[PDB]
């Protein structure tokens, strides 16, 4: 039995790509309209990829010349909604999933008793969460999760995570080398989700849907003190830095076109 | 039914020993309202390795190729976008197993973290926009012998970068104080074979010729080292020298033929 | 999703066999001219193979007899280069790749701290390195790498490497036995390297390509004095030990000859 | 379209127990401008191993087979070269893993090499020409039990070659002081079953018959075992005798038959 | 590499099965005759297939009752022979092949010089080894290698195989249980050898090959002497207890039939 | 061309409770020149298990399936014969890994065997002739816990055959001091379900009618165990009860259609 | 090499599906009637799938409510019966098979002789054994084997299974979280058991099965007495709790309707 779903049959596919320097956000989408014959109403596969670039920056407060900081990206935000009643979401990928670990308990007696349990799991740099799923739109949230460091893994949530000891007086020499920063961190990250969105024919002829990609930055302020080093993170420093682009879908002369960007 | 046309274009600068080997796939289906052209971008960037002079006493320097960066662009007058491009960045994942274990006392504890090291990482450029798309691969972790992880900013108080030092208290003349060619990562010695993909999408309605700019370029690192009287130290100076050859070709999207235009080498000592 | 050029269509393989006894080097060249409809100038896939005998002699200096003397092969050097303007290197295999290790790092407290760390790697006896890629050529040199001996693995650049404690006067017993030598030093070198070369149509009608097989040979020195062996190595003993074959292709009427042959 | 004519041809030497099997595959194609012959030697070349005596005092000596050479060959004056070969010579490759590790002391260090090792290597022979392709069975690593790897011309100062000697200070006659033939490796108490392969090559422009001449062809070693009275020594003699047999085949490329010429058994004894 | 070998067309089955209840020995061999348009002469590839009992007996001996004793089987002997110049053996299977083992050499210092090699290999009760191969007819051997036994495996060449404490007056207790015995010991082998034998035509018409099974037993004698068990081996107590079947084949009608058998 | 003309047979015996359901592909190609007829008996031996009485002071017993023997027979004036057979006998292999190691002192040799343990194991009837096949399932290594591996015949000089004794030194009725049915093996305890093969063939000048007498049987052993007054110990005695079903098909090769005649149960308890 | 049952051929399947709430056992059984054109009777193969719910309830005793009980499945037996000479079994899955296990034996010497034997194997929480098969019908029950804790597997037969210190008065606390409690005891099984049936063509009509799905529970008692608990278990407390559907197919009209079910 299983299932089918929306598959096979034709696929007109067009593709439009914007471009925010302001925030070096970049979206190449490609609305992919699929006629199945089974199908009952009219569908659109919309592929979302692209460009979001981490924008780290290394400088030091203003006031206060002596306090150096790193604004890094914490969690790249994609999000696809629409205001139209005919328009539905049908599927949508990646979906959040239940994790497993492999456990080993072992039990001996050298006739002293011996007890031992290894937990096995497979970490990932940067972790994707569903955050909210409504029949109009889905939102995803790619959060950090855990990074390797010459010394064992350490969580992302740490206030030392991505500071070392001043190698000069330089902001860029309070933080650790480039080589010891995820990629996500050190350039950028490029989406890769797919939405289907089915449309109720008779209803409706055009429609339009505002894709958003975006940036939640967090900050670590370090500056050396009384023989010490003091590392201070502020979560969430600057907090949804989207770019938001409106494009207009003609379900019957299978043409997208793009209403307007966010901010301009 | 889908077409394809394939045609390939070439440019070389033996100054910079660079050479670019540019091949094209003119897709054509009925189902996109666009023109598509992939571009695979092979070719080789030599990484202008300086061997140390052995006859140098306290001080000797070599100049290694450190970053290579190869970028696809597009005129912002034209219709042509940059698609889709690999090789795309990576979320790396690593695989850690922790242990509990007691005896009946010696409650102990361990965490191993397995994942995989590479010389050279490469990693989209920030400049990626809808018209240019960009890769650099970078000196990531290069391992002296069992000695390492180091890379082109690493820092020890007393020694300094110890990069290519072979020994810390040794006694030999500078310019043999360096660890020999073959120890150093292949590709900082050695030519870099790019093998980069871009996918360029010319909307039907557009002009039938357009340009598009390819550019490989080295950056090398000067590092030096010196002996203070107690100990060697070593100091790696980034990006001293920036040898860069950048190519226009016109794409004909009519004929499907792709023809180099000017060849333009550049160098930026510092 | 590049496809490649010569992708199925049709091939017409012309194969030649030339052989330099004073040298023991053979030139196994096939060059396959292959017309796909698709592509638009002409291409000829040029495919490498053959015999480079390692050439390795044990024997005493003429001087001093009691001086012995290995002279064993370092590199193979294989070259393919051009002169006509209009034919163009496209494809070219070996090409020079990136290396990985997989790396494991563990930190135990035996309530006494303990940290571990296994780098693991894949050595080759002798490695392929592209030395020098142009346009019109390109140039492959399989330098030695590293060598399994009892007693752990040695690498090629190891002065002491290949000498043993002398079982007799004769030259073969100061080195290790045939046993203990890689298959490349005790017999020969394969090559298997493809070169595609495309040729605009129209402004040509014969080209000239010369293939140049060889060997850079290293010599060992050993002699026993004051009850020490001492072993010496000459790096590059005799370079450029290489035959260069050139044959004309004549793409119109696909027909491969040889031009001359040096060494002749 | 592709047309392949196969016949077989088969030669023997009772007196020396060898034993010719040749497959011929007569490939057309009409993208070759010459006809081409796939050969396939497969057959049998016996050890010729010769027990020990076992009524010898102080000195006994046994003819293990050591080296066996297979060459499949060309006359000079014939168009008949040989493009392909196989087993070829390889590039052996060996896995290492090297662990660092501190308590914090102990510092420690390891290095593990993973490889395989076999009784008989095969190599190709130096005197491979455009018109002769050979290989070489060697014996490379001989293991007694786990007292090795011994081969043809190791040596230890006091108790010299001891590839097949039982014990060093063992008191049995010479001729019971050997490892029993069930522990010596396959290839030197039986037979050996070559199975290797040539593509030779003809000109069409060439004279319809053309002749090749396949050899197989036997090394056997003499070890002899002495009690100096207080320990057993050994000794390997090679190549002490050497049973070739080679056979001439006339190849018709116009009809696509083999037939087996002459047969020429050859002993060389020293 | 690139070869059709002499197989690949129509096939004519014929199979004829003898038992010899003197010697428990079943011989049931399969004749295809093969008719390759491509191949110049005739081919016929026999399958040796049946069972050869283990025969193996436990009984006392006479003169001395107090002795015990085992026959069992140590090479099972499968062999085809042809008198006929017209027929060649053009292919045979199991053949003699080189063997290999996986090596790991491991050199610590424990700032020590601890040194480890560990020799992997995959060992079976019985090897196949090809006795003897001429043009006319080839001999294949299941001589006995190696036996797991409880505490270590043990060499089939040993005196004390197969030997134990006496549990009883019985001979089979002189003797370890079944449990402990290998599959062909304990029962029988059943072949599996493939040839394919070529005749010229033209020159003949009807071929007789003569296809031998057989078993060469070894026997142990064991008895309790000064209350210290004697275990002592006749190698080859008693050899080539074969059965041979003459079998005549009609190249021309596709007919085999049986001349006759020894042991009749 | 190929035709498989099949048919299913099936008798019963609920007294042994022994089941045989037979199933027949009558394969006819024109390139063989006698007819073929592949038989897979399936069905049901059941074990026969009799449980100890639980109310036996110093000694109790209890009677196990120990051996399984399915056999498929012809006549011998018929021309079936018995071409091929599965599951055949097997050469087991088995895995070694010496290894040899010393401390520059602690010369250490290991070696390791990795194997596979079967509680039952099937081998071909030392009886198998051209005109009958037949398989033997006998009891192999039955581990108690962590105890043996023990057999039917396995003997310990003080206590006996120990295959399911609970305790040597325990204090319970000897009903009680057996394993229970749960740790004995299944095969022992529950029913066995035979999936044997055999091809036979008769020639096609034959009687359109032939015979095949396939058989089941169990073999019980009686385990029993005693209190010495210090010890308790155990006995099998093999084949003391034989309980065999065979059952006689008249095969039909000219309408391929199978029809059982007559059904025999034996008992021989001894 | 044998075909077997009916590959390909032509399937038309019936499906039906009774529920006794009084013992929570569901009967979706499906009957698909094969047309075998080679095989000469009629066949049914009858798929046994459903949901036994465990029905495992924890409550106090009546007459002492200081003592708890918990009543948990131990065997879930599924059955299938015929009375019509008719009809015969041809084919049934799972069958009883012969089990192993991978095993490794090492002997050492520290030249202190060491012995080490590690045998291994695949547990399963409930095992399936086929209770008795005749030639009319098959009976499997899937009785429990072993079930992971905490610390360290433990035997299904075990009297101080799935019972812990009390953690209050109710009777749910006296044993263990429903997070320890295997999947088939805290909610219920899903039978896949496959039954081929032939059926002599010709002679009969109409034929009927019983299908009898079903729970045998154990139960085990708990009470803290004299600062120690107390844990008992009765082996088979209730015993034969099942439901048997009866269905009359009638092999000419593939048709099969429910006869009569029982527990009504």
């Amino acid at each position: 039995k299983i299932e089918d779903i929306g598959q096979g049959a034709e696929i007109i596919k067009r593709t439009q790509d914007i471009t925010s320097k302001r925030l070096a956000i970049t979206q190449n989408i490609q609305f992919d309209f699929v006629k199945d014959k089974k199908y009952n109403k009219d569908a659109l596969v919309v592929k979302m990829q692209g460009f979001i670039s981490s924008r780290t920056t290394y400088s030091d407060l203003k006031k206060y010349p002596y306090i150096k900081r790193m604004i890094w990206p914490f969690q790249y935000n994609i999000s696809l909604k629409t205001k139209d009643s005919n328009v539905d979401l049908i599927n949508y990928l990646p979906k959040n999933k239940i994790d497993s670990a492999d456990v080993s308990q072992k039990l001996g007696y050298n006739i002293s008793f011996n007890y031992s349990k290894t937990i096995s799991y497979n970490q990932k740099n940067y972790v994707t969460e569903v955050e909210s799923q409504n029949s109009k739109g889905v939102k995803w949230g790619v959060k950090a999760n855990s990074f390797v460091t010459p010394n064992g893994q350490v969580s992302a949530y740490d206030q030392y995570l991505f500071a070392q000891d001043p190698t000069g007086p330089a902001a860029r020499d309070y933080f650790v080398p480039d080589n010891q920063l995820p990629p996500l961190i050190q350039s950028g990250f490029n989406p890769s989700f797919i939405t289907t969105l089915s449309h109720e024919r008779g209803k409706g002829d055009k429609s339009e849907f505002e894709i958003t990609y975006g940036r939640n930055m967090d900050a670590t302020y370090a500056y050396v003190t009384r023989h010490r080093l003091a590392v201070d993170r502020k979560h969430d420093a600057f907090k949804n830095r989207n770019v938001t682009v409106k494009y207009e879908v003609n379900w019957k002369t299978h043409e997208v076109k793009i209403k307007s960007i966010t901010p301009k | 039914k889908v077409t394809l046309y394939k045609t390939t274009a070439t440019a070389d600068s033996d100054k910079f020993k660079i050479s670019q080997i540019l091949t094209f796939n003119f897709i054509k289906d009925k189902s996109y309202d666009k023109d598509t052209l992939v571009l695979k971008a092979t070719g080789n960037i030599n990484s202008g390795f300086v061997k140390p002079n052995p006859n140098d006493y306290d001080f000797s320097k070599l100049y290694w190729g450190a970053k290579y960066n190869v970028s696809i662009s597009s005129q912002s007058n034209d219709s042509v976008n940059v698609v889709d491009y690999a090789p795309k960045n990576q979320n790396e994942e690593f695989q850690v197993q922790n242990t509990l274990g007691y005896t009946f006392g010696n409650t102990a504890f361990s965490e191993t973290i397995n994942y995989k090291q590479e010389s050279y990482r490469t990693t989209l450029s920030r400049n990626t926009n809808y018209k240019n798309v960009g890769w650099g691969v970078e000196a990531h972790k290069i391992m002296n012998n069992g000695w390492g992880p180091y890379g082109r900013d690493s820092f020890h108080p007393t020694y300094g970068n110890e990069l290519f030092l072979a020994g810390r208290q040794s006694s030999a003349y500078a310019g043999q104080n360096f660890i020999a060619q073959h120890q150093m990562p292949l590709l900082s010695r050695s030519n870099f074979n790019p093998e980069f993909l871009s996918v360029l999408s010319h909307r039907q309605d557009g002009a039938k010729k357009s340009k598009i700019t390819v550019t490989y370029q080295r950056e090398m690192d000067l590092y030096q080292i010196r002996w203070n009287g107690f100990y060697w130290a070593g100091a790696n100076y980034k990006n001293f020298k920036t040898r860069t050859f950048k190519s226009t070709y016109e794409i004909d999207w009519e004929n499907h033929k792709v023809k180099l235009l000017d060849t333009k080498e550049t160098e930026n000592n510092k």
